[PDB]
Parts: structure tokens; sequence; C-alpha cells
């Protein structure tokens, strides 16, 4: 068994992770007070769920996670919520004033005074691990912390844990749920300083999660609670291979091995289905060919874009529930003859399939209905390049006038790091076009 | 606990801040004795932003009343919410400022400034994590304008990393106390361009024309004007006083609202503004048409003449946050030629469940428009009309000022208008 | 008050639509770089499709289908037909074509020579035509050596297809001609055929013994108006509309435009568009698409309709601009952004 | 349509299906950027105090 440490940076990172560890305890049968009746090995053991949870002498199953925020309001929710007895105070770290949506404030000014503290707390968790696999970093591109302090943490993690793997769960900024303006700057700044240090990042667009809350769940004004409960459902499907028995995506190394051929192009796309409203009278259960066939509809993409005009480099199908391999192959064959699935010539045209018989656990009193079989597809598509273009265009429209550049320059940062990072993104879009277009 | 230190200076600064504390004390459910008597926990959620917690569950506003004469503060202490304030936060002299910017900034005000900064230090030291300072005052008098700017110059020196917002009432010959109001304004405007992160411009002519014409008030008075500013100040501070998805501090708000360090002068608006047909529930489309209407703005500037860099609207009351996104996203896509197309998504909206006292719903408007240059153009005109003849300068040269410093304040404000201009094209 | 943008100042078709929209008083044009819009009249090449459908509270519509160039490129179409099962390589209405890359850059040079050598081996016609998307650049010749050499002198992709040696000829005149149909595809993928069409004829008698003087062979409206000497003799601007042509088919051949040609044009159009539907549709997309096409057809002496190419940015006839543009607004735009007949189109039903 | 590497266990199974064959900064350097930034804040804040001094 090899452990996996979780790190949540910023409000988005903290809240999301908080909903995740709620879903984890329900999926593994872990009570709010930490007790796990099914766990017969008391005080220790090398089971598949122990990669996320540790065990005390008193039978308390504690997560291997860390919550870091520069303002205490969001983390105090964890210090007093339903699952307050899970974490101990070491894992919850809070500053006093935030980075005011400023990246320079999260990377330099403020982050400099707390960076050593977070590493010391992450160290304590690594000291319990017999074989640390790496870290999963949850953060937002928009926040000053999730963008600024995250990159600084990532840069350090590569120094103290060189051979370890680091995955990301990044919240891509959507103006529909955000009242900020300087988000395009933070995003391009955090992606330039974290690129060489992240082995695989899964982007979630608040705009995509938002619509799925209105179109499928019939929620007129989705809140962060609605958005988080859905995001954690995807986080669960992508991390169950590390928390259960199986052979597909068993350790963090296999995420890059299976999903990332080229180093800089490490941004898969996530597609999930079904998403049914609990308020519905009652839904006819979809077949395996139906939920699988839905993994190609944009409405169920964690990032809005058109893969029909891109090329694939990898493709994983993580099923959960009543799914048999026979049905997966048939559904796959039918999808090829109808869909446009163009792979790159230097990669085989294939799919890696993983099946977990436990259906998706739904939070009691939640927005999602209980389904008999759900699937989450991960696929490295050059179509995801659409997301970098939109964000780059906004960076240019503002930077062309130096709008807001003084708040950043006023925290010690140099203006060159704006064009220095923008030049890098211009290269990233250049790599996607070399691999997808003719 | 993100505390804010409130300073109100001068006759206007105190009379307005007095009603301000009288307005938000009612929303948070705090009687004139500091006792809480509300029925909702949202009232106490972020209550420590403006109120300190004393013994016996008493809530004492974190304000510092400043003036160089006793009159205006004798009425506050003995007025409606006079007892709520801290008895020691009353810092005042006896000579007065004689509506002279030099007496508040260089001579009389300089003699008292130290004792005020000592009170500020008592309120700041006990702050768990200070957000910043907000100052209410007028820019056409002596104390608030003169000593107010001095008090800002000395607060940044001791707190160079704290945010500083001002509610600055601009003078207007249509509602004029003295003829030297252009001078006192031009001198402070440069101090605000330098040492303030956010200045809300509140023209008295707009406030007067808003009462006379819209509110059908035949004979407006200073009190009636202060009612508007009270409702407006309450509106813009909602994000910092009540909870919800919108978690914000002054720096977080200033970062998204001020694209250039010197163009931080906001012109606010409020709705509804109904005369006594006053109980008719105002539809969402009605609040959004007035809130974006020139007649409903308090800077006396025609927005259609300039361009918006950023615009924020905050609604209050139990309404449809879905229809809200619709009506706002309507006015934008119907009058977009007035928004700069190089700041993506500059128009944003928030919703608060707690409405002002006695309103099904309201809407505050916080605009950062280049059209505010019209406000600095009228001042500069009235200034030059007198300064060219050196009229009334003896009140100032007698206090120790040179004519050179007047020519500088003029040139500094003319640059401000030039800087606002290049962004309008 | 709807909002739109104009990013193609050269589109005569959508310069007229933009004028009508403003004439209704309920549309407001913005700067070509303003993002808050409902309808975009984008550019031809490199249209930023990736930025659409991302403005909150804005339903957005564009006048192009992303990926439709598969049907509007010389070589791209010959490849689509041969590789798409919906069309197969034995396509009956598309002249036997071959994609030929110059020797200075797959390539069907050998497959072409295999078919060219069997025609000459059976005393059959062997007149081929060379042409590329990089033309204003066409060569007609019965010699395979002159064709492949004319392509080596170029530097782009050329296509060599069989030249119809027996095209239908109008009378009097003994002259060649082509047919241009305008198809409008809305956002629901309903295929609308314009009831009106144009015949771009040649004012020179067709001569099957001289392919050098390319005037009596290429019926382009720009080649007859520059190299021909009988322009405007038989019909104005070498444009014969369906009324007079349908009137000619009844006098000389004893048939009707609908039965002998229009039934096939109404069939070729359905085939080309339904084929690429699974690739270019915007049914479940975040934005919406719609585009006007220009189907060029050949008609031989046996009253058979052939498909030459499909224009993506097609111009319209001077006498049909007003009627067709008004229809574009009624069906393509007003259906999406309604306002506050007897359709000029012939809807071609199909199975989505 | 070839299925390879079929691994079965108690709580699931995994496999691969092939349809068609194929056709850093050190710690010294990170301390300089952070301190270099800390110096430009000291510099700017120094100018501010020297400006308020005048
Ligand atoms: N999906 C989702 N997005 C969130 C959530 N909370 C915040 N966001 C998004 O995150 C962005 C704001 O950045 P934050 O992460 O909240 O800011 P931060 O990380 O705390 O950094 P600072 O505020 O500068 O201290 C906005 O785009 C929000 O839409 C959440 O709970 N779920
Ligand atoms: N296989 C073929 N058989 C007979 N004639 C042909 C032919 N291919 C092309 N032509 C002639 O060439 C003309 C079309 O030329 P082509 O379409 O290749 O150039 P172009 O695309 O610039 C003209 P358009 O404006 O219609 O797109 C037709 O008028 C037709 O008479
Ligand atoms: N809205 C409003 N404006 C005021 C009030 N009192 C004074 N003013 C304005 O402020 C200016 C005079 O400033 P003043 O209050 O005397 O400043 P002070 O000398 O520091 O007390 C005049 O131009 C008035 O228009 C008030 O109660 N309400
Ligand atoms: C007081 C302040 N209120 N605000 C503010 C800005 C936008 C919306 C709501 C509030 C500031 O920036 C300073
Ligand atoms: C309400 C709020 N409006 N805003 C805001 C910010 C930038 C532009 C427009 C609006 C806040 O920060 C909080
Ligand atoms: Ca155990
Ligand atoms: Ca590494
Ligand atoms: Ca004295
Ligand atoms: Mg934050
Ligand atoms: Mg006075
Ligand atoms: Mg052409």
């Amino acid at each position: 068994m090899r452990e996996c440490i979780s790190i949540h940076v910023g409000q988005a990172g903290v809240q999301i992770g908080n909903a995740c560890w709620e879903l984890y305890c329900l999926e593994h049968g872990i009570q709010p007070d930490g007790q796990m009746p099914s766990d017969k090995t008391i005080g220790g053991g090398d089971d598949s769920f122990n990669t996320f949870f540790s065990e005390t002498g008193a039978g308390k199953h504690v997560p291997r996670a860390v919550f870091v925020d520069l303002e205490p309001t969001v983390i105090d929710e964890v210090r007093t919520g339903t699952y307050r007895q899970l974490f101990h105070p070491e894992q919850l770290i809070t500053g006093k004033e935030d980075a005011a949506n400023n990246y320079a404030r999260g990377h330099y000014t403020i982050g400099k005074e707390i960076i050593d503290l977070v590493l010391d707390r992450i160290r304590k968790l690594a000291d319990q691990c017999t074989g640390l696999q790496g870290f999963l970093v949850f953060h937002s591109f928009g926040g000053g912390t999730g963008s600024g302090f995250t990159s600084l943490l990532m840069e350090r993690l590569s120094v103290d844990y060189g051979k370890k793997s680091k995955l990301e769960f990044s919240i891509y900024p959507a103006p529909q749920v955000s009242t900020a303006v300087v988000e395009p700057y933070n995003s391009i700044l955090t992606t330039h300083t974290t690129l060489e240090h992240s082995d695989c990042a899964f982007m979630v667009d608040n705009e995509a999660i938002y619509d799925i809350c209105r179109r499928n769940l019939d929620i007129e004004r989705p809140t962060y609670t609605n958005l988080n409960r859905l995001i954690s459902q995807i986080v669960s499907s992508i991390t169950a291979s590390l928390r259960f028995d199986g052979a597909l995506n068993v350790d963090l190394t296999e995420f890059q091995t299976n999903l990332v051929p080229y180093p800089r192009i490490h941004f898969p796309l996530a597609t999930y289905a079904p998403v049914i409203s609990a308020e519905k009278a009652y839904h006819e259960q979809l077949s395996v060919a139906e939920i699988t066939n839905a993994c190609f509809e944009p409405a169920n993409q964690m990032v809005k874009c058109d893969p029909r005009h891109g090329k694939y480099m990898a493709c994983c199908l993580l099923y959960r529930g009543d799914v048999v391999p026979k049905d997966v192959n048939a559904a796959i064959a039918t999808i090829k003859t109808k869909r446009s699935i163009q792979f790159v010539d230097w990669c085989p045209t294939g799919f890696k399939v993983g099946i977990n018989y436990q259906p998706p656990t739904v939070v009691p009193g939640g927005d999602l209905a209980k389904v008999q079989r759900a699937v989450c597809m991960l696929s490295n598509t050059t179509a995801i390049a659409e997301a970098w273009a939109r964000l780059d265009h906004k960076f240019d429209l503002m930077y062309a006038k130096r709008a807001f550049v003084h708040w950043y320059v006023g925290e010690g940062m140099e203006e060159g790091e704006f064009s220095e990072a923008r030049e890098d993104m211009a290269a990233l879009e250049k790599d996607y076009e070399e691999v997808g277009v003719d | 606990m993100r505390e804010i230190v409130h300073i109100q200076a001068g006759q206007c600064g105190n009379q307005i801040g007095a009603k301000f504390w009288e307005v938000i004390s009612d929303e948070h459910g705090i009687d004139p004795t500091g006792s809480y008597h509300g029925d909702s926990d949202l009232q106490l959620e972020r209550i420590n932003v403006y109120y300190n917690e004393a013994t016996g569950n008493k809530y004492v506003p974190r304000a510092i009343l400043v003036d160089l004469e006793p009159g205006t503060m004798d009425s506050v202490r003995s007025g409606p919410f006079g007892q709520i304030f801290r008895p020691d936060n009353f810092v005042f002299g006896q000579s007065g400022a004689g509506n002279n910017w030099a007496k508040g900034h260089y001579t009389e005000g300089a003699e008292l400034v130290d004792s005020v900064l000592d009170v500020v230090r008592k309120e700041s030291e006990s702050c768990d994590c200070l957000q910043g300072f907000q100052l209410t005052h007028s820019l056409g008098g002596g104390t608030g304008s003169g000593m107010g700017t001095l008090l800002i110059s000395k607060i940044r020196e001791e707190y160079p990393d704290r945010i500083m917002n001002t509610f600055s009432v601009m003078p207007s010959p249509k509602v004029s106390d003295t003829v030297v109001e252009p001078y006192n304004a031009t001198l402070s405007v440069h101090q605000l361009v330098e040492n303030t992160d956010e200045t809300y411009c509140i023209d008295n002519e707009a406030l007067y024309d808003i009462c006379f014409r819209t509110l059908k008030l035949t004979t407006p008075t200073y009190g009636d004007l202060n009612h508007l500013v009270s409702a407006t100040m309450s509106g813009v501070t909602t994000c910092l006083r009540f909870p919800g998805q919108l978690n914000a501090d002054l720096r977080k708000l200033a970062v998204n609202m001020v694209p250039f360090p010197r163009l931080h002068f906001f012109m606010p608006g409020f709705a509804p503004l109904t005369s006594r047909q006053q109980y008719r529930a105002l539809t969402v489309p009605e609040l959004t048409q007035q809130m974006f209407d020139s007649k409903n703005m308090m800077a006396a500037c025609d927005p259609r003449h300039g361009r918006y860099l950023t615009v924020a609207a905050i609604f209050r009351g139990r309404m449809s946050m879905k229809e809200v996104d619709e009506q706002m996203l309507n006015v934008q896509n119907k009058n977009s030629s007035y928004f700069v197309e190089w700041i993506p998504n500059n128009v944003k909206t928030a919703v608060c469940d707690i409405p002002p006292r006695g309103l099904k719903m309201s809407a505050t408007f916080i605009g950062n428009s280049t059209a505010i240059q019209e406000l600095f153009k009228r001042i500069s005109e009235q200034f030059t009309a007198m300064f060219r003849r050196k009229a009334f300068l003896h009140w100032y040269t007698g206090e120790g000022m040179d004519e050179m410093e007047f020519t500088e304040a003029e040139s500094n404000m003319n640059d401000l208008v030039s800087e606002y201009q290049q962004y309008q094209d | 008050m709807y909002t739109f943008v104009v990013r193609d100042e050269n589109s005569s078709v959508y310069a007229e639509v933009s004028r009508l929209l403003l004439a209704t008083g309920q549309w407001k044009r913005l700067r070509k770089d303003n993002p808050r819009f409902n309808l975009m009249l984008g550019e031809r090449n490199r249209l930023p499709f990736g930025r659409l459908g991302h403005e909150p509270g804005l339903v957005q519509l564009v006048n192009y289908y992303r990926g439709a160039d598969k049907l509007c490129r010389k070589a791209s179409l010959v490849k689509l037909i041969k590789t798409s099962p919906e069309l197969s390589e034995s396509c009956t209405w598309f002249p036997e074509s071959y994609v030929i890359y110059p020797t200075n850059l797959t390539d069907e040079r050998e497959v072409f020579l295999a078919a060219y050598n069997r025609r000459r081996e059976g005393r059959e016609g062997n007149v081929w035509i060379a042409k590329s998307s990089a033309g204003a650049g066409i060569l007609i010749s019965s010699e395979a050596s002159e064709l492949l050499d004319f392509i080596d002198e170029q530097g782009q992709v050329h296509v060599i297809q069989k030249y119809l040696e027996k095209p239908l000829l109008l009378e009097p005149g003994h002259r060649k001609f082509d047919i241009r149909s305008w198809v409008l595809v809305d956002h629901l993928y309903n295929i609308y055929l314009y009831r009106e069409g144009v015949l771009r004829t040649s004012s020179e008698p067709y001569n099957s013994a001289n392919f050098q003087d390319k005037t009596c062979h290429l019926t382009n409206h720009c080649i007859q108006k520059e190299y021909s000497k009988n322009y405007g003799r038989y019909e104005e601007g070498n444009e014969m509309f369906f009324e007079e042509f349908n009137q000619y088919l009844m006098d000389a051949l004893n048939t009707t435009l609908e039965n002998s040609i229009l039934l096939q044009i109404k069939h070729i159009i359905r085939s080309c568009l339904m084929c690429i539907e699974p690739a270019i549709s915007t049914k479940h997309l975040h934005y919406q698409s719609f585009q006007l096409f220009g189907f060029d057809f050949m008609v031989d002496e046996e009253l058979k309709v052939w498909l030459i190419e499909v224009n993506g940015a097609p111009a319209c006839a001077q006498k049909l601009y007003a009627e067709l543009c008004q229809g574009i607004v009624d069906v393509a735009i007003s259906s999406v952004f309604p306002l506050a007949p007897t359709s000029i189109f012939i809807k071609l039903h199909h199975h989505h | 349509m070839e299925v390879i590497e079929l691994n079965k266990c108690t709580s699931g199974q995994s496999f691969e299906v092939i349809l068609k064959p194929p056709s850093d900064p050190s710690l010294e350097e990170i301390q300089k950027k952070l301190e270099a930034a800390e110096e430009r804040r000291k510099y700017q804040e120094a100018e501010l105090l020297k400006h308020l001094a005048e």
C-alpha cells in the first residue's frame, strides 16, 4: 500500500475538498466521528482505503489531507461542521488576511510568511507514510491563494519530494458564479509557474458545472454547495482507483502513464453521466450503451468545447455500478461507427476500461438522484485547447492596457513576469495545434 | 474578524456618519444603547466589522468623531444615537476651521491631529486583523476637507498597507455654504488622488436635484440629503456587513474595481427613490432602469458621456436571483457602447436577503466611470474663475500658504481630467 | 434589442442581411471586436469558433458551420466522398476524381494512371480537367502528361477529374452552362433549398476538338465576361433563371426542370449535408450555427445532374439578393431571435 | 476489436480495448525571487515614506 496526501488551497480548494471527504466517508462507511465499523484491523493495516485515511489506536480513521487558506472564515466551517471530529488541528492551517484575488500577494507577499508552516504540516503526514505516492492539489485559478500560494507550494513540493507525483483539481474561472475581474491574470500566472511541476491536472469549469446544475438538477440559481457536491462526485470517480481494489490507475504514476504522453500537455477532459435530479418523480435507468454514449455529448463535459475538431491521445472509462465488460465493448463499437473519434497517428486507437461494482454514493438530502450505473471518461483531447484560448484572449485585452498591473507590481512582482508567462501560454497553444490540426 | 475603523470629520462628515451609524445600527438590530434585539443570526454574523464587543454583550460602534468646533458633536452626543458611540472617541477642538482648508490641514487642525491619531491607535491595536479605514466628510469646508486630508496623510504613514476609503461630499454652488468651496475641493482632490484607495463622490447638486425633482420635495434641507447618503452608504457596505457567497474585504473589492491607481473615484447610485404610490412594490425591471438612470445617480455626471471601467450592482430583498441575472444582462447588451471592451466581465451583481428598513427590495450602484471627470471639470472651472483674480486668497495666505501651492493643486486636477480623457476614447 | 457583429466586410450576401436587420429597428450592431452579441457574421478563414457560447445570459448564433470546409474544398470533397460510406467510392453523381499532390511536396497519382490507361485501352473518351482551390488556373487536355506536368508547375493540391465531353447544350447557341442552387441550413439542421436558381451559361459554341481555348468549356461568370465575345447575346449576364430554362426544357426536350434536373439537385444536396451532419451539427452545442451554400451542378446531354463543387462563401444573383436575404432572416435568424408566405424555400425533409 | 490485459478482482475489473493500430529551479533560486520581490516592496514602501517625509 502507498499513501496519497491531499492539499486544499483557497476557498474553492477547501470547500471542494470538504465535500469530497464527506463523500469518501459515505463511500467507505466512515462515521462523522471517524469510526469505521467494517474495518476489522484496528490501529493499522494496509488496505486500499488506507491510502487516503490513517488509523489511530482508538479506531479513528483520519484523512491524509491538509487545508490551507490565508483567511479563517472558510476553514472554520470545517473546524465546526458535521465532520469536525475527523480532522485534527494540525491539518487545518489559516492565516488572517487573504490575498484579495491577487496572485502576487499569494505567491510573494503573504505566502512567503506561511510557506514553511504548510511544508512542516505536510511533512508530519509524510512521516506516517510507509510509501508516499504523491499529492493531490485542489485549488481555484481565480483566487489569489489558489493561484498564488498554490504555485509556490508546488515549486517547493518538487524540491522536498522530487520523485513524488502531484496531480491537480483546478477550478477554471467562469464569470457566471464569480464577481471578480482580475481572474484571467491569476490563471495565466498560476499555470506558468506550476506547469513544470504538475504531472496531471483535471480542470473543472464553473460554467460547465453551473449549467449541469440548471439543465439536469433544475436549480435556478446554483450555489457553491450545489456545485461542490457535483464536483466531488467527479473527484470520486477519478480517485476511486486509488481507494479500492483493482488494477487501473492503482497509483498516481499510472495517471501520467495512461493519460499523459507528452509532459506539457497534461490536461485531460472529464465527462460524467448520468446526472439525474432527485426531485424527479422517477427516472428510467439508462443502459450501459446510453451512459457511455453520453460521454460524447458536450452537455456532460467538465469543460465546454468540441472534441469533434480535435485529436485524442488517450481515453479512460471509469464505470461504477452495474456494468459488465461485454456491454462496454458493444457500446464502444456502436460509438465508433457513429461518432468522430480521431486519435493521433503516433498513438493506438484504444480505450482503457475500469469497472467498480459499487454504484455512485449520493449524499443524503443532496441534489443528485441515486443511479444504478454511472461512468466518468477521461480523455486527453486537443479540443481542450479552446479553454486556453478564451483565457488568453482575456489576458491580452487587459494586459494591452496594463489594467490592474499595479496591484500585482505593488506586491514586489515584476511586469516582465506578465509577458514572460503570457509568452509561455502562447507556446502551450502552439503545442496543442502541432498535435491536433493538419 | 476583519475590523473597519470609521472616521467622520467636520460638520458634514459627522452629520452624515451620524445618520450612517443610525441606519446600519437598525439593520444589525442594535438600539441606541448598544444592546442587540434582532431576530436573525445574519445580523450578528459579521457584526464585528463596524462594532466592538464591550462588556455585557454591548456593541459600541468603532467610530472616531472629529471636528475643530464643539457644535456639531454636541448635537450628536445628545441626538438620536448619541449614547451608542464611545465617549472617548469624541476628539474636538474649540477654535473651528472657518471653512478654510489651511486651518484644518496646516494650523488649527495640525494642533489637534496628534490626539486623534492616538485614538485611532487604541481602536487599531485591539483590532484582530484590521481591514482599513473609511472616512466620511465634505471636501468644501475646513475641518473635514482640510483636517480630513491631513488625517489621511498621517494614517497611511503609520498604516501604509491598510485600505483607505472616503465618502467625500463634493460642493456645489447650487447648495453652497461659502464661496471658497472650489478652493477647498481642489486641494483635497489631490490628497485623495494620492492617499485614498476608493473615493465615493456625492455631489450636493445631484443630492439636491434628486430630492427636489424626483422626491418632489419642494424645500430640501441638509437632513433630507443626508437621508440619501445614509441609504447609499448602507448599500455599498452590505458586502462587508452581511454573509453569503460574497465574502469580501476592502482590498479584495478595491482590486477588482480600480484598474488604475489614480482612477479610483466611484460615483454611486441608489434605488428606489419614491415620493409620498410609495407602497407600490417596484418590479425588478423598474429598479434596474432607475439604478442605471442618470437621475438616480449621486455624482451629477451623465454616464452616457463617459465610459464605465467597472460597475457593481448590489440588490437587497427576497426576489429572483434568476431574473436579476436577466435584467442586468439586459441593460448591458442594450447599452454596451458605454462599457470599455478591454475589461472582460466588468459588470457584476450581488444579492442580499436582508432589505433596508422598510423596503421590499433596493439596489445600490457602484460605478467607476470616466464620466466622473465632469465633476472635476466644474470644480476646476469655479477654481480658475476666482484664482485668476486671486479672490479670497487672503484667508489662505494668512495661514501660511503660498500662491504656488494653489497653482499646483490646479495643475494636479487638470492632469486628472486629462488622464480620465485618454481612457474615454 | 438584439446585438450582432460584422467581421466580413467583403460578404455581399451578409452586407444585405446586416442592412435588413438594422432596418427592423430591433437589432444593434457593435464593433467587430465586441463580445456581447447574439449573432456573428464572422470571417471566412480562421473564424474564432472557440470563443463562442461563453458569454453569460447571451444566446449566440454564427453564420458558419465549424468543419463544413470538408465539403467546400476541392481535394477535401473528393476525399470525403471516397472515404465516407454514405457516399462510397462508386458515387454515381460525382465525376470520377483523384487527389493529386505535386511532386515537390495521400496521393492518387498511380490510381489515376491505372484508370486513365484503361479508357485509352478501350477507345473511350479520355478528356480530363485539372483544377485546384488555389485558382482565380485550369487545364483541359486529353493527354495525361500535360495534366500532371501542369500540376508540377504549381505548388498546391490539385484534383484531376473526368471532363464531361457530352454536356447538355442550349439552343440556339450550342453552348455550355452550369446550375447554381442556394441551400440554407439553419440551426436545427433543416435543409432549405431556394426555389430560385441561376444558370451561368457560356456564350460560345461548345467545341469538342479544342480544349486550349478554355472559353467554351469553363462557364465561370468571370471567364465569359473577360475572354468571351458573345456575352449578353442570348441571356442577360449569361444568367438564365428557372422560369425561362424550365420553359426551354418543355419546348425542346418535352420535360420539366423539376422532373429532369430538380429532383436530382434536391437529392445531391440532401446526400452531401446529411453525410457530414454527425460532424458539424450544433444540436447539443453551447452556441448555434447556420450557413448558406452554393451547389454547382453539371447537366449532360442525357439529362443527368453532376456535382462539381460546393461553395462555402457563395455570392447570390443580383435579381435574387433581396428575396433570398429576406428569407435568410425569416428562417435562419428570426427563428432564433424572433421579432416583435409561401416560403421562398423548399424544405428537404430527412431523418436526423 | 481486441481486448488485452484483462485483470479481474473481487470489487471490479479492468482491461484495454484496441480498435485500430497506430499509424527545475533550486532552493537558492527560489529564495532569490522571493527576496528580490521582498526588496522591491521595501524599495517602494521606502519611497512612500520618503515622499510623506517631504
Ligand atoms: N466550484 C466551486 N468554485 C468556487 C468555490 N468557491 C470559490 N470558487 C471559485 O473560485 C474563484 C474565487 O477564488 P477563491 O478560491 O475563492 O479565492 P482564494 O483561493 O480564497 O484566494 P484569495 O481570495 O485571494 O485569498 C471564483 O471563480 C469562484 O467561482 C466552490 O466552492 N466551488
Ligand atoms: N469534370 C468536369 N466536367 C465538365 N466541366 C467541368 C468539370 N469540372 C469543371 N468544369 C467546368 O469548370 C467550371 C467550374 O470550375 P471550378 O468550379 O473548378 O472553378 P471555380 O470554383 O473557381 C468556379 P465557381 O465559382 O463555381 O466555384 C464549370 O462551369 C464547368 O463548366
Ligand atoms: N449633504 C450634506 N452636505 C453638507 C452638510 N453640511 C455641510 N455640507 C456641505 O459641506 C460643505 C461645508 O463643509 P463643512 O461641513 O462645513 O466642513 P467642516 O468645516 O469641516 O465642518 C458645503 O459645501 C456643504 O454643501 C450636510 O449635513 N449634508
Ligand atoms: C466600502 C466599499 N464597498 N466596496 C464595494 C465594491 C463593489 C461592490 C460592493 C462594495 C468597495 O470597493 C469599498
Ligand atoms: C457585489 C460585488 N461586486 N463586485 C464587483 C467586482 C468587480 C466588478 C464588478 C463588481 C465585488 O467584488 C462584490
Ligand atoms: Ca485497518
Ligand atoms: Ca516533479
Ligand atoms: Ca491654537
Ligand atoms: Mg479567499
Ligand atoms: Mg459648515
Ligand atoms: Mg470555388
